[PDB]
């Protein structure tokens, strides 16, 4: 659903839905190529 | 030969970037082609 979220201090508006990318164990969010984030991990459940 | 380079999602219709929108052309390839 179109949300507006804050995960751990990051804040946005935009779509979750489940990811299908392998952070690595201490990455807590991504970026695309622009340097825009694209993807998040949950903080209580370590989602990505 | 020629390939995009476009740094975006890719839909039928990150989408539209962040406010930046692509429009199409009035002629398609095929109608070009014709
Ligand atoms: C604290 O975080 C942990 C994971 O980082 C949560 O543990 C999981 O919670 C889900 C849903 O509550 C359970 O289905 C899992 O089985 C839990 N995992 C384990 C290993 O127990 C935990 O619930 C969080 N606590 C709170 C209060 O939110
Ligand atoms: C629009 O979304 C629906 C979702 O079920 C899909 O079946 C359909 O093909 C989509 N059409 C276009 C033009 O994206």
């Amino acid at each position: 659903k179109c949300v507006n979220f804050n995960f751990n201090g990051l804040t946005g508006t935009g779509v979750l839905t489940k990811s299908n990318k392998k952070f690595l164990p201490f990455q807590q969010f991504g970026r695309d190529i622009v340097d825009t984030t694209d993807a998040v991990r949950d903080p209580q459940t370590l989602e990505i | 030969k020629v390939t995009l380079a476009d740094a975006g999602f890719i839909k039928q219709y990150a989408q539209k970037f962040n406010g930046l929108t692509v429009l199409p052309p009035l002629l398609t390839d095929e109608m070009i082609a014709q």
